[PDB]
C-alpha cells in the first residue's frame, strides 16, 4: 500500500467536523472512491512474487485477500443506522471513528511484510472491538463477556513473542519472508516440541477448535446493536490466516505430532454442527454454522501438498461473504420484533414477500449449488484427504448432510400460519432493508463467472 | 342450548353483515389508473427464433480456426469399399 | 366430560368407521339398524357400574380393529388438502402501510373501513364497564353478555367479529 | 424487566407448595400433577425447579383444540412442558410395538442363502448326484 | 449439558481458585503489628540456612 | 413403540373436586384477550411462559449445576470417548499405508494427481 492507508486516515477529520445528519451520506460518499484504488495497483503479475515497495509491503502476492477487507466499512454504516439514532451526536461520531480506526491496523495486516510489525499488528485489534461490546451493545451479562473476549486470545498469543524472538536471535531475522531461503530441519526432541507448540496453538484462539471456544458464541450472541461489529467480527475470525505465512517454513517437517489436531478438528467437525438444532436463538443459530465449516480448513493446511491449498484459499472468503450476509438477514426482523428468538417468529412469509426470495438464496449458499464459490473448493478438500487415507470422506461427507437439514431448518420456520400477535411489525421491507441485503450475492455469484482471481500460489 | 340464544343472532347482524360489508365493488373499482398505452406469425417467432440462429453459427465458424479441436465426429463405419475411396470391398 | 355423554361420542363414530370398509352403500345401510340392536341392549337404567360394563367391553371391539385408513373428509384436522389455501391465508389487515397511489384503488372500501374502527374504538366504555362485572373474580370461560345487557357490540370486536374467511 | 421469578431457582424443594403457584403457574394449588417436584432426579444440570419438564408430554400435536388456539399453533399462556422436538412428532396409532418388520426382511434371509447357489436355465434340478454334469470333461474326438 | 459444563467446569475453576487464594492475603491482614514484624524476622532467618545466599 | 399412549382410563366417580383446572387457564385466558383485544397495541405480547424457557435453559443450568455425582461425569464416556477411538483408527491408520508406500509399490504409474 504505497497510499492506502493515506487517504482512508484523512476520513478521520471529517465526521466531528462535519455539520448535522450529512455525516451519514458524506461518509459513505468517499468510502466508495477508494474501492476503485484497491482494485487498480493490485492484482497484477504475477511469477513469485510482487514484493511491493520496501519493508512495509509485500502487495498480498499469493493471496490477493484484500478486496473483501474493503466492501465492509462502506456496507456497515448502512447498517448500523437501523438502531443507532437516539444519543448526542459528538457520541455518536466516536462510534463511527472507532470502525474506521478498526480498518486501518487491518490495512496494513494481511500484507505486513514481516513477522515482528506482524505480531503488533495482530494484535493491534481487540481494543476497538471491545469498547464496541461494552458501550452501546444490548442487555446484561456483557461484561463477562467482553472478559471472554479477552483473556483467550491474549492468553494464546503472548508465548508468539517467546517464539519469535527466540527465532530472530538464533537464524537471522525474520524481517523478510523472503530471506527465508536458509531454513535448518527440525527434528524430534523435548524442546522442539514446543518450539512448534507456541508456534501454532496461537492461531487456534481465533479460528476455533472443539476446545477453547465456548467464547464465540458470547460476542455474537451479546452482540452490538444489529449486527455492526459483527459483521466486523466475521472477518475478525477468518483473518488467521498467517498460519499461512509461518507454517509453509519454519518446522515444516514436525507431521508426527499433526495427527491430534487432525482429529480434535474432525470429532468436533460433525459435533457441533449438531449442537444447534436445539438451539433457541437466532444471532446462535449462525454462530454454530460459522464454527463447522470454518473448522473445514485446518485440515486442509495442517495436511501439506496443494490441491490443498487451492480450495483453502477459496473457503475463507465462502462463508466469509455468506455468514456476513446472513448476519444482515438477523440484523434484519429486529427492528420490528424486539427479541431474536427463533420461536416467536411464526406465521412469516407473507407480510414480507420481496425478502422472501433473500431467505432462498442465501440458504442456498449452503446446499451451496456447485457451480458457486463454496462446493468449488470442498471438493478441492475433498480432493485433498482421500489421497491420505479412504476413511476421511464418511465423517466430512456427513457434515455436507447435517447442515443440509440445519439451513432447511430456518428456511421452513419462516412458513406458518395466523400469526397469532403483531400489531407492530407492520414495516414492508423499505430501502435501506433491501439495498443493504444487495452487494453480497451481486459480487458472489460475479466472481462465480471466472474464479481465476481467487487462487493462491498454490 | 338457551344461553348462546342472543349470541349469533347478532354476530349474523355483524360477521355477515362485515361480509355484506366485505362484499363491495363499487362500479369495477379500478382506476387503472393513467396511463394508455394468430395471423402474424411475423415478428412474433421471428423475433424468438430467427433471430439468434446467425449469431451462434458465427460463434461456431469463428472457433474452429482458432481451437485446434473442433468437432471431432468420428470413423466412417462402412462396409464395401465406395467412390469415396477408389477401392471397392466384396 | 361426562359418564352418559361418553356413550354419544362412540356412538357417532362407531358408525363411521364402518363406512371406511363397506363397499356399497346399502351394505354399510343396512349394519346401520343391524349395528343399533346392540345399542338397544340396555335402553334405559341407572348410571352406575352397569352402564360402564357396557362401555368398559367397549374399550375392546371399538379400538380393537379401528378404521384401516378410513374416510376423512378431507376438510378436517387431519385429510389431504386440509390447509391447502395458503396461498391467499387471508391476511387480515395487512393494509395498514400503502403510501398512495397504491391506494388509489378502492375508494369507498378505505371510506367504509375507518367507519367500523369507531365501533372498536368506543366499547370500553360499554364493554369494561361489564368486564370488571361479569367476571366474579377469577372464573369460567369468559365470553360477556352474548347481548350485553343493551347492545352486544360484539362483545368479540372486531377480530374475531370480523374474523377470516374461507376461499 | 421482569425479575420476580425470571427464571427456576435451585429447586427443588424450597417449600415447593409457594413455587407453583406464587409465579409460574405450572400448578394451580401445588397438587395438579404438574408441581415442580419432577425435577427428573437432579445433581445433573437438568432442570431446577424448572416449569419444564416431566409433565404430560410426547405431543403437541396440532389436534381439534378448539376452547383456544391451544395446540400447537397460536399461543396458550403458560403451559410450557418441553418444546424444539415436537414441531414434527405424533402420538399413538391403532397398531403396537410389534417389530415385524425384521421379520418382513427376515424373507429374504431364508434366501440370502439361496444367493449362494447358481442360476443356470437347461437343463432340470435332477439334484441327486453328480451325473448334472456342469463344466467341460473330455475333448472333441 | 457438556458443551456449557464440562467445558465451563475447566476454565471457571480458575477464576474461583484465584478467587479463593485472593482471600487468603488481605482478611489474614487486618493490623497487629505485633504480628507483622514477628515475620520479618523469620524471613531474616530463613534466608541464612535455606540457599546459596552466604556461599 | 412410543407409545401405547393410555388415551382411556376409569372416572365416577374419581377425584370430584378435581375438576376447574380450567380455571387457572381461563383466567389466564380472559387476561390474554382482554390483552389482545384493545384500539391501540401495537407490539407483541409479553409472554413470560417463552421468558421463563430460554433463560432457565440456555442460562441458569451451570449454576444449577453440581458436579456431585458421576452420572454428571458420565460425560467422559460420550466426548472423549470416540475421540480416542478416531485415533486408535487413525493411528492403525496412514502408516500400514506408508510401509506398503514405502517397501514395495502398489500405485499405478500415472498418478501425477493426486
Ligand atoms: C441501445 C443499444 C446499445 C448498444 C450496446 C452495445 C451492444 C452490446 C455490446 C456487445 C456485447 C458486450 C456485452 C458483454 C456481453 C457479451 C460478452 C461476449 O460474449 O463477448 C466477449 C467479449 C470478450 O472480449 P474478446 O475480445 O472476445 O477477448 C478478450 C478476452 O481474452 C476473452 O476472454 P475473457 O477474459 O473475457 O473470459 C471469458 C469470460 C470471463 O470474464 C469474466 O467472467 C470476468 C468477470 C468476473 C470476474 C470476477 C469479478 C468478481 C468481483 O468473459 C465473460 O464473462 C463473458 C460472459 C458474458 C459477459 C459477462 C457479463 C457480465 C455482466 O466481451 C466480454 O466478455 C467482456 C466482458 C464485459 C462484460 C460487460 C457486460 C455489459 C452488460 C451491459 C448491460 C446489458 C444488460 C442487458 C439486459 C437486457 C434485458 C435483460
Ligand atoms: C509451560 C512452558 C513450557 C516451556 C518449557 C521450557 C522451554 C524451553 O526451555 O525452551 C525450549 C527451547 C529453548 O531452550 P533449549 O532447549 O536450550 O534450546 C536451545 C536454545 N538454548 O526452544 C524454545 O525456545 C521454544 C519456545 C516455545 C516454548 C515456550 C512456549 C511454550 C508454552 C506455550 C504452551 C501454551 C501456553 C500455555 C500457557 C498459557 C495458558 C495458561
Amino acid at each position: 500500500m504505497l497510499k492506502y492507508i493515506i487517504p482512508t486516515i484523512m476520513l478521520m477529520p471529517l465526521t466531528w467536523l462535519s455539520k448535522n445528519n450529512m455525516i451519514w451520506v458524506n461518509s459513505t460518499a468517499h468510502s466508495l472512491l477508494i474501492s476503485f484504488t484497491s482494485l487498480l495497483l493490485m492484482n497484477q503479475f504475477g511469477d513469485n512474487s510482487l514484493n511491493f515497495s520496501l519493508l512495509f509491503f509485500s502487495d498480498s502476492l499469493s493471496t490477493p485477500l484484500l478486496i473483501l477487507t474493503m466492501w465492509l466499512l462502506p456496507l456497515m454504516l448502512m447498517a448500523s443506522q437501523h438502531h443507532l439514532s437516539k444519543e448526542n451526536l459528538t457520541r455518536k461520531k466516536l462510534f463511527i471513528t472507532m470502525l474506521i480506526s478498526l480498518q486501518l491496523f487491518l490495512i496494513m495486516t494481511f500484507t505486513a511484510m514481516e513477522l515482528i510489525l506482524f505480531y503488533i499488528l495482530f494484535e493491534a485489534t481487540l481494543v476497538p472491538t471491545l469498547i464496541i461490546i461494552t458501550r452501546w451493545g444490548n442487555q446484561t451479562e456483557r461484561l463477562n463477556a467482553g472478559l471472554y473476549f479477552l483473556f483467550y486470545t491474549l492468553a494464546g498469543s503472548l508465548p508468539l513473542l517467546v517464539a519469535l524472538i527466540y527465532i530472530q536471535n538464533t537464524v537471522g531475522s525474520l524481517n523478510f519472508l523472503m530471506l527465508q531461503y536458509w531454513v535448518q530441519p527440525v527434528h524430534n526432541s523435548w524442546s522442539n516440541v514446543f518450539m512448534w507448540l507456541a508456534c501454532m496453538m496461537a492461531f487456534m484462539v481465533k479460528m476455533p477448535l472443539y476446545g477453547l471456544h465456548l467464547w464465540l458464541p458470547k460476542a455474537h450472541v451479546e452482540a452490538p446493536i444489529a449486527g455492526s461489529m459483527v459483521l466486523a467480527a466475521v472477518l475478525l475470525k477468518l483473518g488467521g490466516y498467517g498460519m499461512l505465512r509461518i507454517t509453509l517454513i519454519l518446522n515444516p517437517m514436525t507431521d508426527f505430532m499433526a495427527y491430534p489436531f487432525i482429529m480434535l478438528s474432525l470429532w468436533g467437525m460433525i459435533m457441533t454442527s449438531s449442537i444447534c438444532l436445539r438451539q433457541t436463538d437466532l444471532k446462535s443459530l449462525i454462530a454454530y454454522s460459522s464454527v463447522s465449516h470454518m473448522a473445514l480448513v485446518i485440515v486442509a493446511i495442517l495436511i501439506q501438498t496443494p490441491w490443498s491449498y487451492m480450495g483453502a484459499t477459496a473457503l475463507m472468503i465462502a462463508h466469509g461473504l455468506t455468514s456476513s450476509m446472513l448476519f444482515c438477514l438477523a440484523n434484519s426482523n429486529y427492528e420490528r420484533i424486539h427479541s431474536r428468538t427463533m420461536i416467536l417468529a411464526r406465521g412469516l412469509q407473507t407480510l414480507l414477500p420481496l425478502m422472501a426470495t433473500w431467505w432462498l438464496l442465501a440458504s442456498l449458499t449452503n446446499l451451496a449449488l456447485p457451480p458457486t464459490i463454496n462446493l468449488i473448493g470442498e471438493l478441492f478438500v475433498v480432493m485433498s484427504t482421500f489421497s491420505w487415507s479412504n476413511i476421511t470422506i464418511i465423517l466430512m461427507g456427513v457434515n455436507m448432510v447435517i447442515t443440509a437439514l440445519y439451513s432447511l431448518y430456518m428456511l421452513i420456520m419462516t412458513q406458518r400460519g395466523k400469526y397469532t400477535y403483531h400489531i407492530n411489525n407492520i414495516s414492508p421491507s423499505f430501502t435501506r432493508e433491501n439495498a443493504l441485503m444487495s452487494l453480497h450475492i451481486l459480487p458472489l455469484l460475479l466472481l462465480t463467472l471466472n474464479p481465476k482471481i481467487i487462487l493462491g500460489p498454490l | 342450548t338457551p344461553e348462546e340464544k342472543l349470541r349469533l343472532q347478532q354476530l349474523r347482524e355483524l360477521r355477515r353483515r362485515w361480509l355484506k360489508d366485505q362484499e363491495l365493488s363499487p362500479r369495477e373499482p379500478v382506476l387503472p389508473p393513467q396511463r394508455v398505452s394468430t395471423y402474424r406469425h411475423s415478428i412474433f417467432a421471428f423475433t424468438h427464433v430467427l433471430i439468434p440462429v446467425w449469431i451462434i453459427h458465427y460463434y461456431l465458424k469463428y472457433h474452429v480456426t482458432t481451437k485446434p479441436y473442433t468437432i471431432v465426429e468420428k470413423k466412417p463405419r462402412i462396409f464395401p469399399g465406395d467412390t469415396i475411396l477408389e477401392t471397392g470391398e466384396v | 366430560l361426562t359418564h352418559q355423554q361418553k356413550v354419544l361420542r362412540l356412538y357417532k363414530r362407531a358408525l363411521r368407521h364402518l363406512e371406511s370398509w363397506c363397499i356399497h352403500r346399502d351394505k354399510y345401510r343396512y349394519f346401520a339398524c343391524l349395528l343399533r340392536a346392540r345399542f338397544d341392549e340396555h335402553k334405559n337404567e341407572k348410571d352406575m357400574v352397569k352402564a360402564t360394563q357396557l362401555l368398559r367391553e367397549a374399550e375392546e371391539e371399538f379400538w380393537h380393529g379401528q378404521h384401516p385408513q378410513p374416510y376423512i373428509f378431507p376438510e378436517s384436522p387431519g385429510g389431504t388438502s386440509y390447509e391447502r389455501y395458503e396461498c391467499y391465508k387471508v391476511p387480515e389487515w395487512c393494509l395498514d402501510d400503502w403510501h398512495p397511489s397504491e391506494k388509489a384503488m378502492y375508494p369507498d372500501y378505505f371510506a367504509k373501513r375507518e367507519q367500523w374502527k369507531k365501533l372498536r374504538r368506543e366499547s370500553w366504555e360499554r364493554e369494561v364497564k361489564q368486564l370488571q362485572e361479569e367476571t366474579p373474580v377469577g372464573g369460567p370461560r369468559t365470553e360477556a353478555l352474548p347481548p350485553a345487557r343493551k347492545q352486544g357490540d360484539l362483545p368479540p370486536l372486531w377480530w374475531h367479529i370480523v374474523t377470516r374467511p374461507r376461499e | 424487566a421482569s425479575h420476580i421469578t425470571k427464571d427456576m431457582l435451585p429447586g427443588p424443594y424450597p417449600k415447593t407448595p409457594e413455587e407453583r403457584a406464587a409465579a409460574a403457574k405450572k400448578y394451580n394449588m401445588r397438587v395438579e400433577d404438574y408441581e415442580p417436584y419432577p425435577d427428573d432426579g437432579t445433581g445433573y444440570g437438568d432442570y431446577p425447579k424448572l416449569p419444564d419438564r416431566s409433565q404430560q408430554e410426547r405431543d403437541p400435536w396440532y389436534d381439534w383444540d378448539h376452547p383456544d388456539l391451544r395446540l400447537n399453533w397460536g399461543e396458550p399462556m403458560h403451559w410450557d412442558l418441553d418444546m424444539y422436538i415436537r414441531n414434527r412428532v405424533d402420538t399413538s396409532p391403532t397398531p403396537v410395538n410389534w417389530n415385524l418388520m425384521c421379520k418382513h426382511l427376515f424373507g429374504f434371509v431364508a434366501f440370502m442363502l439361496f444367493m449362494f447357489w447358481v442360476g443356470e436355465t437347461y437343463p432340470a434340478y435332477q439334484p441327486v448326484g453328480p451325473k448334472q454334469y456342469p463344466y467341460n470333461n473330455l475333448y472333441l474326438e | 449439558l457438556l458443551d456449557l459444563i464440562w467445558l465451563e467446569a475447566i476454565l471457571p475453576k480458575t477464576i474461583s481458585l484465584a478467587q479463593m487464594k485472593a482471600s487468603t492475603l488481605v482478611t489474614n491482614q487486618k493490623g497487629l503489628i505485633k504480628l507483622y514484624f514477628l515475620s520479618f524476622l523469620i524471613t531474616i532467618l530463613i534466608s541464612m540456612i535455606l540457599f546459596n545466599f552466604h556461599e | 413403540t412410543t407409545l401405547d399412549p393410555a388415551e382411556y382410563d376409569i372416572s365416577s366417580e374419581t377425584r370430584k373436586a378435581q375438576a376447574e383446572r380450567l380455571a387457572i387457564r381461563s383466567r389466564l385466558k380472559r387476561e390474554y384477550q382482554l390483552q389482545y383485544y384493545d384500539p391501540s397495541r401495537r407490539g407483541v405480547i409479553e409472554d413470560p411462559a417463552l421468558v421463563r424457557w430460554t433463560y432457565a435453559r440456555s442460562a441458569n443450568i451451570y449454576p444449577n449445576f453440581r458436579p456431585n455425582t458421576k452420572t454428571s461425569l458420565l460425560g467422559a464416556l460420550f466426548g472423549i470417548g470416540p475421540l480416542v477411538f478416531w485415533y486408535y483408527v487413525f493411528k492403525t491408520d496412514r502408516d500400514r499405508k506408508e510401509k506398503l508406500i514405502q517397501e514395495g509399490k502398489l500405485d499405478r504409474t500415472f498418478n501425477i494427481s493426486y
